[PDB]
């Protein structure tokens, strides 16, 4: 089984700065990637398939990247709307697996 | 557009048959993915199984293998879960999900959820 | 992207290619065939929907996925052939007639060839024989496959792959056995020495009782690949159908040319009629009666000749390749 390591836990900034959160893993899942963001008392919501391709209604600021086993998302601009856990996904072995979360929070 | 709605009972006895019901809407049951999916509180998401609706062909995550089956009935447009005696690490808050794809990982869709707390 | 048993490679053998051909389908009305192959057309080593590459089975070990593009791909029955569309497993190609049909992957001095046994012949629409479409003559429905790639003319079934082992995971030293993996994946293995045993080591590890490397099994738990029920390959210990892709190329109904034959000069005779034909290809001739006995005949003529029908009173009607059928009835002009 690939095991996930999420990068950074936790991350507390302001509205329009940029932050960036890493996904790691344990093999080479070539770019078969997906993160999602976590709204408290509600479902979470794609942002990312394919580790770069946008989802239809996502915001275009939302940009992710990657390759191999390293993976990024930069969140450029960053909103009020928008503060959530973080969660990337791939979707190679069976079952898919999950990372530990990403807090971000209001300076 | 497709809707799910979770309907299970939320606080159960370990060590029991842990039955939820997830309702399809808006679709026909036979032609895509239909997914179950935990959360735990102070956790992350974890899988649980899968179905295909036409074949009722099923995968399950091995370590929950031996404990969860997935039916589903096609006059109710139903897919339910069975989860054999529960243990206090079961308590999780239960999705079940559906995707725009026939089949993906990623799911489109996927209902407000319902906890389970197992106490005794 | 499996690998299958091509029953023809590079040289002369039976042998192992990733672009094995299954089956071929000629039911169209052009002369255009769609080929099954094992590899992914149209798709990188995730499988992302880009049109100038594609993906194959590697040679080695590890048994990852490459990628290549289709430069360096070549259709040929006879002659090379000429691409018109593919999506994954599918291909779509115009072919000249001949008795197999060749794929190929020119990669570099390495042109891992699959030829597979169907005779491919011209065929034809209409009444009339035909090599290529003339700019004039009658329009007719005509049944050929469409180029358009999204479209759907069935299903197919694909499952999880069974167990696929390997010689190069296991090791013998001294008379013992051993198992060697590949960094950061899990390989399940089977063996027998004795009682019956199973397990799941990610690591090198010594196991005990056996002295020939004949009969440890091991192999990689590989669920990220879907394979094709394909008589190549042992399946996995359930047999459920787990997901279907589309077959394209959907043989879609479209009109199509077809050539009118020259006009016969027809002279006059009592009870009787003389047509005088030409056609420098074969074309059909089918006379009938219009009374109590049809007295049908049909024939392929080919360069000029002169054919007598007698006609009766109640008349005769006559077909002349792909024209309108033109009906004639006799007089009782008695000398
Ligand atoms: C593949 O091998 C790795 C290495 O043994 C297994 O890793 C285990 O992962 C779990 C969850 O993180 C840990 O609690 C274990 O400690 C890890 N191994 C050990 C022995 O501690 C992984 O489970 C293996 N996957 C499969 C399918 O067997
Ligand atoms: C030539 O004559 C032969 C019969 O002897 C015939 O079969 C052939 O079609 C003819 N070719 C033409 C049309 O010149
Ligand atoms: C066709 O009929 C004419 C006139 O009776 C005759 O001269 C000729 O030999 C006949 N030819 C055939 C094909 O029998």
């Amino acid at each position: 089984d690939i095991q996930m390591t999420q990068s950074p836990s936790s991350l507390s900034a302001s509205v329009g700065d940029t932050v960036t959160i890493t996904c790691r893993a344990t093999q080479s899942i070539s770019s078969l990637l997906a993160w999602y963001q976590y709204k408290p008392g509600k479902a979470p919501k794609l942002l990312i398939y394919q580790a770069s391709s946008l989802h239809i209604g996502v915001p275009s600021r939302f940009s992710g990247s990657g390759s191999g086993t390293d993976f990024t998302l930069t969140i450029s601009s960053l909103q009020s709307e928008d503060f959530a856990t973080y969660y990337c996904q791939q979707h190679d072995s069976r079952p898919w697996t999950f990372g530990q979360g990403t807090k971000v929070d209001i300076k | 557009q497709v809707q799910l709605q979770e309907s299970g009972p939320g606080l159960v006895k370990p060590s029991e048959t842990l039955s939820l019901t997830c309702a399809v809407s808006g679709d026909s049951i036979s032609n895509n993915y239909w997914t179950w999916i935990r959360h735990f509180p102070g956790k992350g998401l974890e899988w649980i199984g899968r179905i295909y609706g036409d074949a009722g062909s099923t995968d399950y995550n091995p370590s929950l293998k031996s404990r969860v089956t997935i039916s589903m009935d096609l006059s109710k447009n139903q897919f339910s879960l069975d989860l054999t005696s529960v243990t206090v690490a079961d308590t999780a808050l239960y999705y079940c999900a559906s995707r725009t794809t026939v089949a993906d990982n990623w799911f489109d869709v996927w209902g407000p959820g319902v906890l389970v707390t197992v106490s005794s | 992207p499996y690998l299958g048993f091509c029953p023809y490679c590079r040289h002369s053998a039976p042998c192992f290619s990733p672009i094995k051909i299954e089956n071929v389908w000629d039911e169209s009305d052009d002369g255009s065939i769609r080929i099954q192959v094992s590899a992914q057309f149209g798709y990188n080593q995730a499988g992302t929907a880009d049109v100038t590459k594609f993906r194959y089975m590697s040679f080695d070990h590890d048994h990852d996925i490459k990628e290549d593009s289709m430069d360096k791909i070549a259709i040929s029955t006879s002659g090379p052939c000429r691409r018109l569309g593919h999506k994954g497993y599918f291909l779509l190609a115009q072919c000249p007639p001949g008795d197999s049909v060749t794929v190929s992957i020119t990669s570099g001095a390495s042109e891992n060839s699959c030829t597979v046994e169907k005779k491919i012949r011209r065929k034809f629409v209409g009444r009339e024989e035909y090599l290529f479409p003339p700019v004039h003559g009658k329009l007719v429905k005509c049944h050929v496959y469409d180029h358009l790639k999204e479209t759907s003319a069935g299903y197919i079934t694909m499952h999880r792959p069974g167990p696929h082992a390997y010689k190069s995971y296991l090791e013998e030293a001294s008379g013992e056995v051993y198992i060697k993996p590949p960094s950061g994946k899990n390989v399940t293995y089977e063996c027998k020495c004795g009682d019956y045993s199973t397990g799941i080591v990610s690591t090198r590890t010594k196991m005990n009782g056996c002295t020939k490397a004949k009969q440890c099994i091991a192999y990689k738990s590989d669920q990220t690949k879907w394979v094709f029920n394909s008589p190549d390959l042992i399946r996995h210990t359930d047999h459920s159908v787990q997901g279907k892709l589309h077959i394209p190329f959907r043989l879609t109904p479209t009109v199509c040319p077809v050539p009118l034959a020259h006009t016969p000069t027809v002279t006059k005779w009592f009870k009787g009629i003389t047509l005088h034909l030409t056609a420098t290809r074969p074309t059909l001739l089918t006379t009938r009666k219009l009374g109590l006995r049809a007295d049908a005949t049909a024939e392929w003529i080919t360069g000029t000749t002169s054919r007598n029908f007698s006609v009766g009173r109640e008349g005769l009607e006559y077909v002349w390749g792909n024209h309108e059928p033109v009906r004639v009835w006799a007089q009782e002009s008695a000398p």
